[PDB]
């Protein structure tokens, strides 16, 4: 057994009726002088290590360029004058495992913590030195952490692309449908996951060409789709990741639900494609009524009035779709439905639910489009504008497919640095680059959207861990008063970040004079209500910061429409599922599952203790499971109303409820402005 | 008072070979000496022919003749897993060890091995010998199964459990110890039905049906001792056999309410080693907060 | 040819009672007619009796005289979902949905009624009259047998998939749906082994038996005919039920390999909703000509 | 039960010990006196039918507006002079429920024989009278019959396709991946069957770009191809079916066939994919001799040679591929892997067999390319050019893919007109016609080749029925001594008419300088061998007509290279499915299955003795699986020496036959020059 993984062990043995919490840093300090010491190539200077790695294709040798190898030399001493020490096991296992440079046979590490995290300066800072030093401190304090795909490729040669998260528009046409799967086969293979609405496909028993019940629903293209993510899979290593979102009133609703059924046929059920359902406030009220609800058919809605039904609002003609005799339409029962989506969540934890109407009512950029489905971690809400892939010998018309870069503020470190404002610009500034940068020449709405919209995710993890770590519940009105004060200064730091970006290169993103922020509108909970802490508790942890008041808002909102924006999007809060071990965090902003998490490696055993976790705040680390949801959605929708993109809400449910407490959860998301909800996960 | 909790203690014991991947022993199974895979595969071949005919004959024939749906329920079941499960686990776990023609070998063998004949000659003879509305000729078909339940699987299963306990072939191993699962309670249910019908005898036809007990036990046992020496003499395992079969045999005749015959031995310690979420419809109140 | 492959579906359909909750179902059933619940509860008495007769004679007398390891263990699968799940199941729906005291009286009528005694007792008259070794009575058995899982329980499957394809008692109907996929199977099943004794015989015996088949047929169609009315009037689908009993006496016989009796009909939708030649080596010189 | 299934029923009644197959005209004639005239749609004058099939969206204006309307009425005049009655109830029951045109809810008939024929006619002419006179001839004599779509189409406004063969080349790239699965849904959209090449595609294990084992092989692509033509579907109707062709020496051939095995995985197995096996005369060498053979993965020999390995020779670059060591291969034996191809034959009938050798030995257009793959009846054999699919923004680089137009003589009508040439020229210029007039839009690679090539397949049909009618055994010598005298005229008059559409037009096919056409190649054993009957039997059958002689082909060899040629491609010989029942013909130029066909349709059974079948002929109809395969081979290899493209040649066999006897057939096909082999058929 490696001498690491057995000290590692030793923190379940309960020593004075304790856990030996103090042997995770004797684990990694084993881990480091036993293993990585010796597996790390050390070279006599910098430059032959740089000259080393250019050389045999493991860097980009464009990026490296741009600075004087005194001023790389003066970044990589940056890095490493913090002398940085990873605090757990788990975090440098995970670095050196799935993010630190290796050799080509994967025997050796070229990258150390410092190395990457200069490399990644030094490509964020674009031949500023400054700036690459500046990035340096921002991720050796571990205040801000690229994404996974920016921190593990940025630099590198060999590397898929810095963005993963992709939303694709499939029109209701075979040439369409034939291009969303050569997309998704394209962005899968570049190692990014891919969003598909089938909304605007027509259901199944609708007219091909005036040959009626010939389509075959989009339960057909879902398994295109499946076996699409299946084919473009990356040696397996991480297979193609794909996500289904369908409109609760399209009529292939219930066909689209039975492909997660357990008791699903292998001719329908779809295995790596997740699935989405976007539900506007029309079914929730059709459900609340115990009305009889009506599913259309989506051909005959384009058909009777020109425009996909999705394009269109649901809450305002509904009742027109159903008096139209044109418009074919199928009786179902919403409650029923809730029903079903409940218990297809518990037994599978899918699909994902969008609630349509609390996305767009706060959405910034309804000009362009309505938000009409989410990714596939079921956070990225912006609007998109559907392609029109035409025949080969004809031009296509090119709309708007999402992606945008993702980024994470340390919650932790940023408060104790006390440096919202210089990380959340620092942030902005990485992440704007990431999509300047990123040139998608396989998905023609991707390119043309991330050149148009520069959309960009600024998200934050660490929210339980600083709460728990500061002696405060999760639950607690204080938390909740934390997350309003802290996300609310985020935006406002991004939203100036943004307009200062656009004053300089003094451009806008498209059609941004539309936008609610040119309007003024965006900000009027900003200028009428103060967003400062409530509690002296939590008033006392923003110290030694200024806090934005009404007057500061006021002054940037006409700072906005005086220069205007340059992303249309700047805040989505990811999961960030395996950066947040590196950053010896809690995974995103929802609470932990685990207070201490065992897991797994090959025929290894080890144990991850939650960050800071202690007795002293050992019942402050309290387990997802074991709190009410209600409290939960409290605090994800006090944080959502900073965000102008979504949240990825897992929603942690016990054995003991049942579909009923799992509807009861969503209706009261719904009710307190959720936008997403993304997993159903129960202990 | 005991049918209901077998019934449900049957039902819930329900499992199938193609549960468990087989592919795992294929290393533990090729470094075992000629001799050794010799007395594995003989040992299995003999347990399939006596799951067998319980399946085909004895199990449906106790069932015909006991009154009662959940007796007869019971029983049933019990049927079914003796040729639906047991006797096919068997073919499983040949078929991923050995060759066909190796396969096809073992089971001609059965055929023409004395032993293996003359125990089913035995016990299959007094399963035909039952007469409609004879509960003295169902006692002793019933004391026959309790013995092939309890008593004669036992030389086989000696030797899956002596590797399991060892760490090797532990994946048929695991086959091999859900079969004893489902026969040790075979066994203690029809023991009981047994007892039954003994009950409701004079004293003196009791010491006949111990006599009969006895006697069927002893040439049973002289034919097992035989049994074994044949399979186990080539991998030096006959006396420790013997042993566990005396072993069994007790737990055989205790399960019909009979004191032990055997004295206590030290068993081989190898061996003992080798042993949705709930739908609640919605309320109007829970769309309003 | 087919006894594995059908195995393998028996096995895979297995399913208990438990676990599809009963008592969402008087949701609905406090809101059925007298008549309806009336006619419910004598079908549900009439499958019942059916199906006891079929788990305590039908499938282990086949068993019996059927030869064939892999065909007996098979049939004693068919026979343990009779006697252990499907007896259980409508016993389940039974004291789900009546009082003890109705029940009983239900069970009294069907019991004395002339059409299901007429129907029940010709198919036990020929389970009772299979001969040892003789593979005509064998034959004539299989045709009871296959009549009754594929045509005589239809008339009484009609109802409960009537309900279930309308949203009304979906608990007992999914049951009921899933005791008709086994019924169905084991019809198929049955028919094949009774194909393969037809099979075997000379033109004229041939002849014969088909006369046989379609003379059964005869008589219990024109007793259903009888028995549907004198359920299904005081409800008004007796015309309907008509149809969908000549669309499974189809089936049967098709099961059977005989042409169907009956014109294709249409059925009621609302029930619809409910419902290696020989591997030979090149060995050279077939390469030059 | 219908008057007219009664009486087809009848035939089976033997009286007096014979069938009564006189009952068959009773059973048409009942069926159309009862049924036909009864549901035919009738008008006051053919003007006024005229308009309201134009009208009411039934036909397309653009063709009948070619001709005054007198010249159209002079055209059903003709077809209606004949007085064409059918022979026999099958056959009408054939066409007027495949081919007749009913109304748009399909309960009556607008369109009669007389009527279909004459708009063939009509638009096969493209504005002259005369010639859509000589049509109307020609198909109400039945001595031509277009294919299943041309027949079916031609005229008709919610037509598909005129063509329903397709063969595709994929490149070993995901943008020609992707771009072939686009291709086939589209294809199969208009209702064709398209043969995909996978020869390729990399196998499994191969690295892309630097990640080595990461390619799925082809059984990916085959899942994709299989999942795509379940799609599409043909809206509903009829079931998408497509082939797959993968050359013996590739290195996925034995997952290439297990796709095919009863007991495959439902993640390997596919379900309407058909498979072909590319089999050179290196494999059946090596086989032969015993010696173990190589399979190769393709991108190794591609990065060696910059060739793939398919479009090298074999015979000549197998010791080249086995001695290279940057070649990766791994070991097979050749005679298990035939013995392997049989028993999946003898078990599902698949793959087909195409002997590449075979096919380019005489192949006429070797220097555009070499035939590397079949259709999906294994009849086409051209040569086809890969097409390379760039990335979107890029221009790609388009080549040839294969596509023919079908067209199938009536060789027992042809016979007793004594109008080999006349059927023949016209037959070519029909089909011609068909190949101008085809346009598809999403196959660009289809639609150059069509463009350019100017590839025809001219069929025959009813040999067994002409031979069984004119007292000659199908396997006895004079069968193919009339086979090979009738399919030299055929030879020598498509010759004959491509050469003077040449001349008339000016223009040749692509790349016909380089053929063996231009250089006199093609002719030589033509003006080396005369091919007159053997037999005075046979040599009476062409009585009062011209057998083309030595001197006879000299002269068009002259005109050939004075002239040149029109059609790469002219004759191949399609299995002509449901169009045999309506000629009331013997399907292909296979013998038959069944005497009397025996089929069920809706709940009536159905009884279709073969054409001409009666006491006198009895035992000359004998039946296909009584019959020598060997006999059979060579009477195919017969023909094939006259056909540029290949036979559908299906393999008849009996449930005793072993299989060393299939391999023995296929090795004795291989010997005596078939192309491919279609199907193995089991009694
Ligand atoms: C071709 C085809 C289409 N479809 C469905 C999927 C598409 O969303 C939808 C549109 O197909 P289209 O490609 O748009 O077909 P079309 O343009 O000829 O028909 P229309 O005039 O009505 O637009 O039809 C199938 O389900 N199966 C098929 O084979
Ligand atoms: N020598 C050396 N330095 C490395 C390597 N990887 C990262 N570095 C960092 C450590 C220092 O902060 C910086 C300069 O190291 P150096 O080139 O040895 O310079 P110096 O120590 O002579 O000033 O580069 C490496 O492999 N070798
Ligand atoms: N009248 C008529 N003729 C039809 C129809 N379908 C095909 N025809 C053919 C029959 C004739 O050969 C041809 C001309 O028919 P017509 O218009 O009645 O001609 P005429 O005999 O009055 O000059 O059209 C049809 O529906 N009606
Ligand atoms: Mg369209
Ligand atoms: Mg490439
Ligand atoms: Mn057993
Ligand atoms: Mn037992
Ligand atoms: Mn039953
Ligand atoms: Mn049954």
């Amino acid at each position: 057994v490696p001498k690491w993984i057995q000290l590692n062990n030793e923190i379940m043995i309960q020593k004075d009726g304790k856990f030996q919490f103090d042997k995770d840093k004797e684990a990694v300090h084993s881990y480091f002088v036993d293993y990585i010491n010796q597996n790390t190539v050390f070279f006599h200077n910098l430059k032959e290590k740089l000259d080393y790695l250019v050389e045999n294709q493991y860097y980009e040798e464009e990026f490296l360029s741009l600075y004087s190898f005194e001023d790389i030399k003066e970044v990589f001493k940056t890095a490493y004058a913090k002398k940085f020490r990873f605090p757990s096991f788990m975090s440098a296992f995970k670095f050196y495992n799935d993010y630190a440079l290796k050799t080509n046979d994967k025997k050796k590490i070229l990258e150390r913590y410092e190395d990457r995290i200069s490399i990644v300066a030094l490509f964020f800072a674009n031949g500023d030195t400054e700036k690459a030093k500046e990035y340096v401190n921002l991720m050796i304090n571990q205040e801000y952490q690229p994404s996974t795909p920016t921190f593990l490729n940025a630099g590198r040669k060999r590397r898929g692309e810095l963005v993963s998260c992709f939303l694709l528009e499939v029109n209701d046409s075979l040439n369409d449908i034939s291009r969303a799967i050569d997309i998704s086969m394209q962005l899968s293979k570049l190692g990014g996951g891919v969003s598909l609405n089938l909304s605007k496909l027509r259901a199944k028993g609708e007219a091909i060409k005036d040959v009626e019940n010939a389509t075959k629903g989009v339960v057909g293209v879902m398994k295109l789709l499946d076996n699409a993510f299946r084919y473009a899979d990356q040696m397996g290593q991480r297979q193609g990741s794909g996500a289904a979102y369908l409109n609760i009133f399209h009529r292939d609703i219930n066909d689209f639900l039975d492909t997660k059924k357990i008791s699903a046929d292998e001719d329908v059920r779809v295995k790596t494609l997740s699935i989405g359902v976007v539900i506007p406030d029309k079914f929730v009220e059709l459900a609340r009524e115990d009305k009889a609800a009506y599913v259309f058919y989506p051909h005959t809605i384009y058909k009777e009035y020109g425009q996909h039904m999705d394009e269109m609002d649901m809450n305002e003609m509904y009742d027109k779709f159903v008096d139209n005799p044109r418009v074919k339409k199928e009786k179902i029962n919403p409650r029923k439905l809730l029903e079903k989506l409940a218990m297809l969540r518990s037994e599978s934890g899918y699909p994902y639910i969008m609630f349509q109407d609390n996305v767009n009512k706060v959405h910034a950029n309804n000009h362009i489009s309505k938000v009409k489905f989410s990714n596939l971690c079921s956070e990225v809400l912006q609007a998109s504008q559907v392609s029109s892939y035409t025949d080969y010998d004809e031009e296509d018309e090119i709309g708007l497919d999402i992606s945008c870069n993702l980024g994470s503020l340390n919650i932790l470190n940023v408060m104790e640095h006390k440096s919202i404002e210089k990380t959340v610009k620092l942030a902005t500034d990485s992440l704007t680059h990431v999509s300047e940068t990123t040139d998608i020449r396989n998905a023609p709405a991707v390119r043309r959207a991330n050149k148009a919209m520069k959309s960009i995710g600024l998200g934050a993890m660490n929210l339980h861990g600083y709460l728990a770590q500061n002696g405060i519940a999760y639950e607690s009105p204080e938390a909740r008063d934390f997350a309003n004060t802290f996300f609310m200064m985020v935006n406002f730091y991004s939203i100036q970040r943004s307009a200062e970006i656009a004053k300089e290169k003094g451009e806008t993103f498209d059609q941004y004079e539309g936008s609610t922020y040119a309007t003024g509108e965006y900000f009027d909970k900003y200028v009428s209500t103060d967003f400062s802490p409530k509690y002296e508790k939590i008033a006392n942890l923003f110290e030694g910061m200024h806090i934005p008041t009404t007057e500061d808002w006021k002054k940037l909102k006409a700072f906005v429409a005086e220069h205007g924006m340059y992303h249309s999007y700047r805040l989505c809060i990811a999961p960030t599922g395996s950066i947040s071990y590196v950053q010896s965090s809690t995974a995103s902003v929802m609470p932990i599952m685990e207070r201490i998490e065992e897991r797994t490696y090959g025929n290894s055993k080890t144990y991850y203790p939650m960050p800071g976790l202690a007795s002293n705040n050992w019942f402050f680390y309290k387990e997802a499971y074991d709190m009410d949801m209600f409290k939960v959605v409290d605090m994800i929708a006090t944080i959502q109303q900073h965000i102008d993109q979504g949240i990825s809400f897992t929603l942690f449910l016990k054995d003991t409820m049942t579909t009923r407490d799992l509807n009861r959860i969503d209706l009261y998301a719904h009710h307190r402005g959720i936008k997403t909800i993304y997993y159903a996960r129960t202990k | 008072d005991f049918t209901q909790m077998f019934y449900n203690q049957n039902v819930k014991q329900f499992w199938l070979p193609e549960e468990i991947a087989l592919n795992g022993d294929l290393l533990t199974w090729k470094y075992l000496g000629k001799n050794e895979q010799d007395t594995y595969m003989k040992v299995l071949a003999g347990l399939t022919l006596l799951d067998t005919e319980q399946g085909n004959t004895g199990m449906p024939i106790v069932a015909e003749h006991v009154d009662g749906h959940q007796r007869k329920a019971v029983l049933n079941f019990m049927a079914m897993m003796e040729n639906a499960v047991h006797a096919k686990s068997y073919s499983n776990i040949f078929m991923t060890l050995a060759p066909t023609e190796t396969i096809n070998e073992v089971f001609e063998w059965v055929k023409q091995n004395k032993y293996l004949q003359k125990k089913a000659q035995m016990i299959v003879g007094l399963y035909k010998a039952i007469q409609k509305d004879d509960e003295i000729s169902l006692f002793k078909a019933m004391v026959a199964s309790v013995y092939l339940e309890s008593f004669l699987f036992y030389s086989g299963f000696y030797y899956p459990l002596y590797f399991y306990g060892q760490g090797k072939l532990m994946q048929s191993g695991e086959i091999i110890n859900l079969i004893l699962r489902d026969e040790a309670i075979h066994g203690v249910y029809v023991g009981l039905l047994a007892q039954e019908i003994y009950n409701k005898q004079t004293e003196e036809k009791k010491a006949e049906l111990r006599e009969f007990a006895i006697d069927l036990l002893n040439q049973l046992y002289e034919n097992e001792l035989e049994y074994t020496e044949d399979l186990y003499d080539q991998v030096g395992l006959s006396h420790d056999v013997k042993k566990f079969i005396r072993y069994n045999a007790n737990k055989a005749l205790m399960n019909l309410g009979f004191d032990p015959y055997f004295e206590e031995e030290d068993i081989n310690p190898i061996v003992l080693n080798g042993l949705k979420a709930t739908v609640e419809p919605l309320k109007d109140d829970d769309f309003y907060f």
